[PDB]
Formats: C-alpha cells, structure tokens, sequence
C-alpha cells in the first residue's frame, strides 16, 4: 500500500448543506491502509467512533465524530468512551488521529442532572494530558466549546488541517443576529452579512487556529508525512506523584 | 494639555467605582459583594500585592473604542497574598463590567497567575462570577478557554487548586472549575449549567427554570458536581480559610503538622 | 478535419450522463465553447466540471428539472448560446420543444419537426412506409367471420401467422400456426373464446416471423437531399425490452442482404426529407427475409460501435451538417474495418429478475484504459453517487478487433479488469452470456436469455478444473495473508522468532461442501493439493492491490479479493463471479464441529423491499389475507417499476408502506403470519 496515494472520493463526501449528514466511517475506511479498521465497542455510544487502524504499517488509534446519530453531539457515554480509549493509547505510546465534526454538547435536563460537566471534563482531560503525536482534521463544523474540548490547537496540538468545508463559530447564527442588534430589528441584510463574513475558515486561518486548508483528496499523504516527522515528540512536565482525573 | 496624573487618577477612580455608583448600590442590595472586598476579606489584612492592575481590553470592531463601553481591569482581579502566614495565589471574576465575560486579556492574566504559581509552588484559589461571553470578539475569546484548560491539566497533582463559584456561570467556562480538586457553592447565588434554560426549553420542549437546572441544591444533592453549599458569601470565605489551612502548599511538602493538646 | 471552417461559437448541452460528456469532449476538440446544464443533485457531476457554465435547471425530480421548457429558454437567454444539443431521451423527440426553440433565433441540432411528427405516430408511419416501397410486416386487419376465408388469406401470406384481434383473442390465428387444419380449429376455438372473453370473433391477419432477430441500419442525411447508410448493427440480446450487448457487423446476413437493406433504409430516409442521424430497425427472420419495424430519430446509446468500424464520429458530423455544410463522403467510400462489440454496464443486481435497480455511492472506480483495443464511455468518476431519479447506467465498453473472436477475447479481458466498488452491477451476466457456446457460434434470438435461463441467473456454473483453480487461489491467498502478518521490526529487547511450518493443512468450505487442502510455500510459489490434485500458483502477491494476477499451472487468471473477514470468511471475484469461501485450519474445523449452530428464524413471513425505490400503490391493507401470485405493492425506481407477489398464503399483521412513502434498502414493509 503506497503511502502517497490520492483519495479522489473525498472531494464530495461532505454535503454543502448545513443540516445534511454523511457516513463518517467512510473517510476512516478510505484513509487507512488496506481499507481495514478494527472498531472498538461499536454498538454503544454511537455518537463517537473509536478504533485501531494502521497507517504506513504503523499502528494508530482513530477517534472521530459521527454526524449520523444525534447530529454528532457528544454526551456522557461518548466522553467516557473516548477518554478511556485515548488514555490507553497514550499509556502505551500510540499516535492518535482525530476527526472533528461537532456542533456542541447535547442539551437537556437528563444530561444536566446526570453530570455532563464531569464527563466532558473527563474527555477534555484525556485530550489535554496526551503527549503522543496527534493529528486532527476538521471536516465540516466545530461549534462552541466542543471545538476546544476535542483536541484543539492550543491543547498542545501538533498539526491541524481543515477541509474547505470547515467552519468554526460560537453560537447559532439565527440567535446571533437577533442578539447582536439589541437596539432594533434587522432582517435579510444582517443575516446575509453574517453568513458572508463568519461562515468560512478564513477568520480561523488568519488567526493561526489551523495550519492551512488542504484539498480532501490529498489528506492521507499529509497525515503520513506528519507521522514521519513527529515521532521524536518528547516533552517535559513538572514532577507529580499521580494525576487527579475527575473520575 | 492635562498631565497624565489626572488621567491615571480618573482611570483608578472609575475602576474602583466600576460603571457607576448606581451599579454599586444595586449590587449591594442584590445580595452579593464585589471582588475587591472579597479578596481583602479572604486574605490577611495588609498582605495583598496586586499584579497588572492596569490592563484593558481592545477591540477595533463593533466601534467600542468610545469611553462609554471602555473600562480598565478587564473584570478580573488576580494577585498573591498570605493567609495565616502561608502564600496563596488568588483569583476573582468581576461582574461590574460586561458581566465577567472572558476575553484575551482575561485569559492572559489568568495564565500569568497560574504559571507563576506553578513555578513557585503555591495553591490557587479561584472565585468565579460570570454570566456570559462577549459575542463581538467571537471565536477568539473561545480560544482563551482552551488555553486556561491546559494550565489546569498541567497543575493536576502538582499544587492544590480550589474553586469557589459564586455567580451564575454558564457556557464553556464551567469546565475550569470542574478540572480543579474541590468545588464549593453559595446557595441561591451561584449557578452552573453548560446551556441556558431557553435552549433546552426550545429543543427538548418541557417547562424548566434556572433554579432546578443549576441550583446549588441540585448540584450538591443529585448531580454530584460540587462538594458543599454555603448559605452566603462571608461565611463561605470564612470556611474557605480553614479548609485551606487543612491542606498543604504542594505535593513536595509533607502533610502539615499543627500543635495539639 | 480542418478546424478553420466556420461553425457555432457556443453550444448548449441539454442532457445528462455520459452522452453530455461525450458531446462536450467532441465540441471542445472542434474548438467550440460549451455550456452544460445540471439538476439539483448533479451539481457535482463530471459534465458540469468539464464544461464552462453551470446553469441549474431546478429541483431533483426529472419530471420538473430536465423536462421543463421555461428553465431551458431562461438558460439560453442568459447564455445566448447559438445552438443546443438534446442528446437522446428526455426531450430530444418533443415536438413542443422543437417548435418553441425554432421560434427563437437559434438552431436545434437534429431532425426537423416534420420528421418527428411523421415518425411519432404508427398509422401514418405505416402509410409512409408503404409509400416508400419498403418491405413492411404484412397482414390483413379486416373482419373475417369464416374459416375458409381466413385460411385463404393465411395461405396467401403463408401458413405461419400472427393473426390476432384488436381487443384480443387468446392467440386467434397466432397459436399453433404451422399447418392449416389446426388453424381452422384455432379459428373456431378463438371465435368461441372471444365470444366469451373479448367479443371480436373476427380475425385480423398478420404474418409470422420465426426466431426474430432485429438489425438496425443507421442512416445519416444532410439538408441538400444526400443520404448515407453507415453499415448495420445487431442487437438481438435484450431483456425487459432493453438492449444489453451489441455488435457492429452482423454475421447472419451476407453482403447482398445488407446492401438491399441499405437501399431500402436510405430510400425511407429520403422519403421523409430527413436530416442529421437516425436508424431504421428491421426484424429479420430465420430465412433472411426482413420486415420493416420502427425508425428511431435521435443519436442512440449504441451509436459508437458503428463508429469503430467506419472511422467517422457522428456527433461532430451532425453538428457540422446542422450548420448547412453538405456531406463530403459517398456510399462507395464506407467500408468495414474489423469487428466491434459493445457492452453496457448498469447498476443493478442480475440475480433477481435480471437486474433490479440499485443505489449507493461509488467507493472506488477504475477502468482498463491501458488494455489493448478497449474504449470506455463513462459518465461517473470515483466518489460519484446513484440516485433514484435517473437511469442507473454506469458506463459502456467498446472493444474492436480484427475478427469477431479477437473482439470477444478483448472484451472478456477488459471485463476482468474493471473495478467498481460501492454498488452492485451486472458484470457477471455480461461475462457469462458473452462466452455462451450458442452466442460465439452465432445462433441467437430475441428470447436468447429468456429460454436458456428458465429459473433466472444463477451465477456462472463452474466445472471441476476451475473449481480446483479457485480453491487453490483462495488457499494460496489465505496463506499469503497469514504470512504477511508475521513480519515486524526489531524490538531489540524481546526478540521475535518466526514460526516455521513446512506445509499448512486447511479446510475450505465452498457453497455447501468442504474440501481438504494442503498448501506449501517455496518463496513466491505455492504448491496446493486439493483432493489429490496438484496445482502450482505464482504471483507477486500484492495484497494491497485492488486486483491481482495469478498463474495457475500455466493459465493466467485475474482475480479480486473483498470482504476478507478475520473469522475465515472471504468473498472472491473470480472469472466475473463472486464466490463466498470459508477457510479454516484442521483443528479449528474440528472444534467448530462442536459449537452449536446459531439457529435463525427466517422462513418467509417477511416481505421487505427487494431493493430500494419509492412505493406508489398498495393493493393490500393490514389485517387482510392474500393468496399466492397476488402482488403486494408497486415500486417506482429510476424510471423502472416492479410488482412482486408472496410465496405463501397468510394474514398480514402489519403494512409499513403507504402511498407517497419512501422505502429503504431492505426495509421491512409487510409482516404477516
Ligand atoms: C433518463 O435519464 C432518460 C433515459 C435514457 C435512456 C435512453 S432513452 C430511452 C431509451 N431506452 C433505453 O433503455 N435507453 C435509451
């Protein structure tokens, strides 16, 4: 399996509509070697998909979102599952590949009463503690603090790549337009300006949030090069008896 | 024309008075007290040396350069001090301006105080009071949150971190208190919820209020996020004093020894 | 051809699929700007990305996307294109479109509206064919209430007859029409049956054709009265009234018959004042006596194969003659250059009613461009998708050789090296039909695949020799996959030792049988013993390649591997057919003979959709009981419909389909006791 092969199937995998959903396991199957993927606990917490794969003959752990079930939102089960998987991968020194498509945390009274804060903190801690080289790809969307939770650049991220369909925001544009102009009511022009200004990766790209914007058909090669350059990733941390995970 | 001394004095008096005396008396009659006197009360008298007292937020967009919406201090008060003779690095959100919304200077000062504390080896006490975020700055402000989180994960197991929440905190900033060791609240004054009741009302479609979604009783009784709930603020600080007295400065130091009889 | 000749400056292509790409490619070769339209779902299609402009006609369904005129005129006005191209299908043969287009100051590439009117109907078409001294299907469709008159007309036209009745007659004179006494018996019995069923006791005479085989003569014409015939085509293989595989020269008729059909076709084309391209179809019987039937007035899908034996190319010739330039060639300069065979690869499963339409997304797609004598016409690229709105045609393949056998061998080799993953296809059907003895010999008919397959397609039947070949291939590939997994790097702390075994003993389960195999490796050479048979196979053993080439004791086979499960199950595409194999070791098989079989409860009682579409009408309701042979519902899918019945009688506990609902792939529809 060549390490510099193109994937012409990924140019139209992500629909341009903001509500359309796609099978996100197909990207994982296409990128990895020999189209093989060993998925761990696939019947539980389907919001997030984790598993083991091989890239250029090297074992990597793959964690990604799933915009088909619950619109890709993460919750307690997804958080604990991803956190445990990432914890094992770092404990045994395996590089991580993250596929980010998240609109935020799923709201509701059940998730609020169950302690969604603790499990979100668990997953955030799992990504922030990790020291193994991790490569993150933002396919379409990253809204709210879920973007910073799921392997952001600031949390010691190594290389971040965004497809041309990527777009980062804070809160819904429909509420944003009506909450920004508190003095009076604005229609048509304000929404058009908002969707022409903030509905693009450019504000992130000029800010340094991502390294650059790559064509999807050439994603794999880039990732491979990363795994051949950041294999010497040794960092230094202050002395500590043991960590205190919010278990 | 006028010298810089009068401008400095005006800036200092505006920072001390916040947005005006009306807001000061409204907050006093509301039932809670601002950050400066809270920090004065938590620590020993005459042992507080504030760092970076003159920092203000800058934003070219939205036309906020006017003095009407310009206030120094960035609604954050950070410093170091001594309680019972032991060093502490103290943090306090300020709700007077913008409702304690976090920005670039907010997170910058916060990171400065935490990495200085980690360098020296002293605990970090944080009083949280915020109710929203600046939508004008946008995604950049979110980045600050991420930075702050890193600091917490770097200090887990190195120094004790204590977070007392005493405002209706919401959004993505509810995770930094959750990454610390011990969480305490004040009854009917401090709220935690990742999303507001309006969003859950619109989406899940059931009648719910804020008290039963983020109240201190709910989180300290069934949610299991916080550890204790106190009746008001002064008693909360009085209890925080001796609870800190229990704990050591860092993991390198042994458990403290108190003279007994 | 000289590109300096004046022609159109902007050409609109108003179709969808591979024909749009072909037209755009030729038009760009000529040096003319192209503008392509697109629908809602086809915004990312290959033809849109190939041409310059990307006008969107509108929504998804073709009934209001590619078939509405106002959008077309709006696109033309915004584009000011001087000419348009309709391709075939959709609205190419629409009189209203032609007249509305001629109303404006643009030219419609194709035939005049008069020819469309004169060939759309059937009665006036037959009248014009009679006036064009073209031998048509004979017959006296008049009232015949007497047996002696009926047999008189029959013996005038020959004992074999399609004597039939307007309303119907249960065969009338058609049935058992070889001798005459039983035609009289059929006369009286059919009169009785009509008196009991239809009511038209009289007999409408028509002549019988034995083992029909239809040959199409392609004609071309200019605006100056000159017309040409570009050889012939044979299309005798067709299912559900749809042609599948074609060959340009037809062996059944010799030079004289082909010539005479040429003059008749050109005379019929001239009698209509016909321009541009078209074809005339004849139904030749077993005695080389043809009868005219139908004249298609468009550019057909099976047009390129004729090109492969002439050296022309029809699209540019007709886009030039539409301007007004007369044709330069002559009927004495059209020859035959070898042989050509064309196949049409669809997206459908041939194992159920000969190609039930399917959907999906094209996971990967590669064509054999470098193989000798192979040309591809494809309207999709890797990463494309198939919708329920348009024709499921994936692509078409054309192979040209010196003789028929060379073309057939090249076609088989190309079909072996065509990789499509993501959707189902009918490659197995084409590959099994093209190697049939009576097809290579040349004895085919209109019902060629309707009598050799009484129970439908059951895959390619395989003999003992290629059974052993497939078993050896599967065992060797399994051993190679196992051996590849023992190669690691040097740990330098805990050394790795490679297990060494001389030969591996395997149990291979194929279909419903189990065989004992032993495989031994000698480097890149595998020696396999299957049931006392020695075989040798060699290859580079590239496991990551989509397709593999192997040499089983001399014979070269191209094979593909997919669905290689860690539990031993594999699916292998061999000789165009997918076989499922279960490969275990001896100890594993012995232990598996102890684990209890996981019982499955699936014996009818479920009537889920055979393959996804859109349900239109439901003839049953929940709580009702129906007998065998009664259809449950009708499903429209990509311009195709199906009606399926139930194999047992029972009461339906639940119906999950209603009018206007959308059905998924394998979604449960009817639950019954
Ligand atoms: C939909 O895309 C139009 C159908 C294209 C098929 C063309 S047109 C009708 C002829 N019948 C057939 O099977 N192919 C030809």
């Amino acid at each position: 399996d060549p390490s510099d092969r193109l994937v012409p199937e990924l140019d139209t995998i992500v629909p341009l509509e903001s509500t359309k959903a796609y099978n996100m396991v197909d990207i994982i199957h296409s990128v990895v070697d020999e189209r093989e993927f060993f998925e761990i606990m696939p019947n539980y917490a389907k919001n997030i998909i984790v598993g083991f794969a091989r890239m250029n003959g090297r074992t990597v752990g793959i964690v990604g979102n799933q915009p088909k079930v619950a619109s890709g939102c993460l919750d307690i089960n997804s958080s604990v599952k991803g956190a445990r998987f990432v914890r094992f991968c770092d404990a045994f020194n395996i590089p991580l590949i993250t596929f980010v498509d998240v609109p935020g945390f799923l709201p509701g009274t059940a998730q609020e009463y169950g302690g969604i804060i603790r499990h979100g903190a668990k997953l955030l801690y799992a990504f922030a503690e990790a020291t193994v080289p991790k490569v993150t790809v933002i396919t379409r969307k990253a809204y709210g603090g879920a973007y910073d939770v799921m392997s952001s650049k600031h949390l010691c991220g190594d290389t971040n790549y965004a497809w041309p369909t990527a777009e980062i925001a804070v809160m819904g544009a429909k509420g944003a337009v009506e909450i920004i102009f508190k003095g009076h009511e604005n229609v048509e022009a304000a929404q058009a300006e908002y969707i022409e200004k903030f509905a693009n990766p450019f504000p992130a790209a000029v800010r340094g949030f991502v390294d650059d914007i790559i064509q999807p058909s050439s994603t794999r090669a880039r990732i491979c090069c990363d795994l051949d350059v950041l294999a010497s990733k040794k960092v230094q941390r202050p002395w500590r008896k043991h960590a205190n995970i919010p278990l | 024309a006028t010298s810089v001394n009068e401008r400095i004095e005006n800036k200092r008096r505006t920072a001390l008075l916040g947005g005006g005396q009306r807001r000061i008396d409204a907050q006093h009659k509301r039932g809670k007290l601002t950050a400066r006197e809270r920090i004065s009360l938590l620590l020993d008298p005459g042992s507080f040396v504030e760092s970076d007292m003159f920092v203000e937020h800058r934003c070219a967009d939205f036309g906020m350069a006017a003095d009407k919406n310009k206030f120094p201090g960035d609604s954050v008060v950070t410093g170091r001090g001594r309680i019972n003779g032991r060093l502490v690095y103290v943090f306090s959100q300020d709700f007077t301006v913008f409702g304690g919304s976090l920005s670039g200077a907010h997170a910058q000062k916060i990171c400065k105080i935490m990495d200085q504390a980690i360098t020296v080896g002293a605990p970090v006490i944080g009083l949280n009071d915020s109710g929203g975020a600046r939508i004008q700055e946008g995604v950049e402000s979110l980045a600050g949150y991420a930075d702050i989180f890193l600091r917490n994960v770097t200090a887990s197991g190195v120094i004790p971190q204590i977070s007392l929440i005493m405002g209706p905190c919401a959004g993505g900033a509810v995770y930094s208190p959750a990454l610390t060791d011990f969480t305490f609240m004040v009854k009917d004054t401090s709220y935690l919820f990742i999303t507001g009741p309006d969003v859950v009302k619109s989406v899940t479609n059931e009648d719910v209020t804020q008290e039963e979604l983020g109240g201190a009783k709910t989180h300290t009784t069934m949610s299991g996020v916080a550890h204790r709930a106190f009746e008001n603020d002064v008693d909360a600080l009085c209890n925080l004093r001796d609870f800190f007295n229990y704990l050591p400065l860092s993991s390198q130091d042994p458990a403290p020894v108190r003279e007994c009889h | 051809y000289d590109p300096n000749e004046k022609t159109f400056d902007k050409i609109l292509v108003a179709n969808r699929g591979e024909i749009a790409c072909r037209v755009i490619r030729t038009c760009k070769k000529m040096g003319i700007k192209t503008v392509a339209i697109h629908s809602d779902v086809d915004a990312s299609s290959v033809h849109v990305k190939m041409a310059d402009e990307a006008v969107c006609v509108g929504p998804a369904p073709t009934s209001k996307s590619y078939l509405n005129m106002d959008a077309i005129m709006e696109a033309i006005k915004k584009t000011r294109a001087q000419a348009v191209h309709p391709g075939y299908g959709f609205l190419s043969e629409n009189k209203e479109f032609a007249r509305c287009l001629a109303a404006e100051d643009v030219v419609f590439i194709g035939p005049d509206t008069h020819a469309i009117q004169a060939m759309g109907d059937k009665i006036e078409s037959k009248l014009l064919a009679k006036k064009a001294e073209v031998n048509t299907i004979p017959g006296f469709d008049g009232v015949v209430k007497d047996a002696e008159e009926a047999v008189r007309i029959a013996r005038e036209i020959g004992y074999p007859v399609m004597i039939k009745a307007s309303a119907g007659g249960g065969g009338k004179g058609m049935r058992i029409a070889w001798d005459d006494e039983e035609t009289r018996d059929g006369f009286r019995l059919s009169s009785q049956e009509a008196a009991s069923s239809f009511g038209d006791d009289r007999l409408l005479i028509e002549k019988f054709i034995d083992n029909p085989r239809h040959i199409e003569i392609q004609v071309l014409g200019d605006k100056h009265g000159n017309a040409l015939w570009l050889n012939e085509r044979e299309c005798s293989i067709q299912r559900r009234n749809q042609k599948v595989v074609e060959e340009a020269p037809s062996i059944f008729l010799d030079a004289e018959t082909r010539r005479a059909m040429g003059e008749q076709a050109v005379a019929l084309a001239r009698a209509v004042k016909y321009s541009s391209a078209g074809t005339v179809e004849f139904l030749v019987d077993s005695k080389k006596n043809f009868y005219f039937l139908e004249m298609n007035t468009r550019l057909q899908v099976e047009h390129p194969v004729t090109e492969c034996i002439t050296g022309l190319d029809l699209v540019q010739e007709m886009i030039r003659v539409a301007k007004g330039y007369p044709l330069r060639h002559k009927q004495a300069d059209i020859r035959i250059n070898g042989w050509a065979v064309e196949c049409r690869v669809y997206a459908e499963d041939p194992y159920k009613s000969f190609g039930l339409p399917s959907i999906g997304r094209l996971s990967q797609y590669q064509e054999p461009l470098h193989l000798p004598g192979v040309r591809v016409d494809s309207g999709i690229q890797p990463g494309s998708d198939i919708s329920i709105y348009y024709d499921p045609m994936i692509s078409k393949l054309i192979t040209y050789g010196s003789d028929r056998t060379e073309a057939l061998k090249r076609m088989a080799d190309a079909l072996d090296n065509y990789v499509i993953r993501g959707v189902t296809h009918n490659i197995a059907l084409l590959r099994e039909v093209i190697i049939n003895s009576r097809f290579v010999k040349g004895d085919i008919s209109t019902k060629f695949l309707s009598d050799v397959y009484p129970d439908g397609f059951k895959g390619h039947m395989l003999t003992k020799s290629e059974k052993n070949q497939l078993l050896a291939i599967a065992s060797s590939l399994f051993v190679a996959f196992q051996l590849r997994a023992q190669h690691f790097q040097e740990n330098s702390r805990m050394p790795v030792i490679k297990p060494d075994i001389a030969n591996w003993e395997l149990s291979v389960k194929l279909h419903d049988k189990v065989h004992t195999v032993v495989a031994s490796n000698n480097g890149s050479v595998f020696s396999v013993e299957v049931d006392g048979s020695k075989l040798n196979v060699t290859s580079t053993w590239n496991l990551a390649s989509p397709l593999l080439s192997v040499s089983v004791d001399g014979t070269q086979r191209t094979v593909q591997c997919l669905s290689r499960e860690a539990g031993g199950n594999m699916s292998i595409q061999f000789l165009g057919t997918v076989y499922k194999v279960n490969i275990l070791t001896r100890l594993a098989a012995e232990l598996n003979k102890f684990m209890l079989e996981k019982v499955t409860e699936d014996t009818s009682s479920v009537l889920r959709s055979p393959m996804p579409g859109v349900v239109v009408a439901v003839s049953v309701k929940p709580g009702d009981a129906v007998a065998e042979g009664q259809e449950i519902c009708v499903i429209e899918a990509m311009k195709m419909q199906n009606s399926m019945t139930a194999g047992k009688t029972g009461t339906v506990k639940s119906v999950h389909c209603q009018a206007g609902d959308t059905v998924g792939e394998g979604d449960l529809l009817v639950e019954l006791e």
